[PDB]
């Protein structure tokens, strides 16, 4: 659901980071 | 990194771009 989540609201890298290591 | 909405290939391509390999694993052979 990452995709809706991203194009609607602004990914921060903290967060972004969370779903790759 | 500009934060952005990112969507579609976007999205994929700069996460990509960040974690470094071993993510997203897909090219068309058509």
């Amino acid at each position: 659901g990452i995709v809706e989540q991203c194009c609607t609201s602004i990914c921060s890298l903290y967060q972004l980071e969370n779903y790759c290591n | 990194f500009v934060n952005q909405h990112l969507c579609g290939s976007h999205l994929v391509e700069a996460l990509y771009l960040v974690c470094g390999e071993q993510g997203f694993f897909y090219t068309p052979k058509t």
